[PDB]
This record gives C-alpha cells, structure tokens and sequence, in this order.
C-alpha cells in the first residue's frame, strides 16, 4: 500500500507509484493516514472502518 | 485526452 | 448550520460566515456534505457519526 523506507527515504506500493510517477489515481483500500497525507491527496472517505 | 491510469491492489 | 435558499441564494449559519467574510475557521459539528463542499473547504473527519 505505501510506506517510507526509513533508510533510503523511498516510498513503495500504490502511494509510491503516484508520488514517483506512473499513476494518476489510486481507487483502492488506501487508509487515510498522516504520513501518506503529506505526500498524496486523499478524497473524503468512501468507506469507514 | 489521455487514459487515466488507475492503480488498485 | 448553513444552507442555500431558492429565493435569495444566501448561506445562513456557520457556512454563511465562512463564505462571505465573517469567519476564518468553523471548528464545530458541521457534517461533510456535497452542497457545502462546493463553497467551503472541509477537512478529513474528526468524528464519524
């Protein structure tokens, strides 16, 4: 899904696929967290849990 | 216009 | 809280104060709706009812 690799400071997964390039939208179970919100742009929640 | 590239899992 | 009117098109409440001039932030139980989101600028929910 997405996490900052604390050694290399490089994202991965669906967050890292659109921060770093090759995606325009991420319609997927991407939980709204603070460390993701600083780099990507979430909608309002379509599902609560 | 271009095709928007969804990335699901 | 805030709503339009089909006569004078005027927001009446806490959304009325943000749109026009009379406020800067409206920390309060405003429910994130579509008709408010077009004219004001909400945040990720703090309270899931």
């Amino acid at each position: 899904y997405g996490a900052r690799d604390a050694d290399t400071k490089i994202w991965n997964g669906m967050v890292g696929e659109l921060v770093y390039g090759k995606a325009d939208i991420a319609i997927a179970p991407l939980t709204i967290t603070l460390v993701r919100e600083e780099v990507i742009d979430f909608s309002k929640p379509f599902m609560s849990l | 216009q271009k095709t928007v590239v969804v990335t699901t899992i």
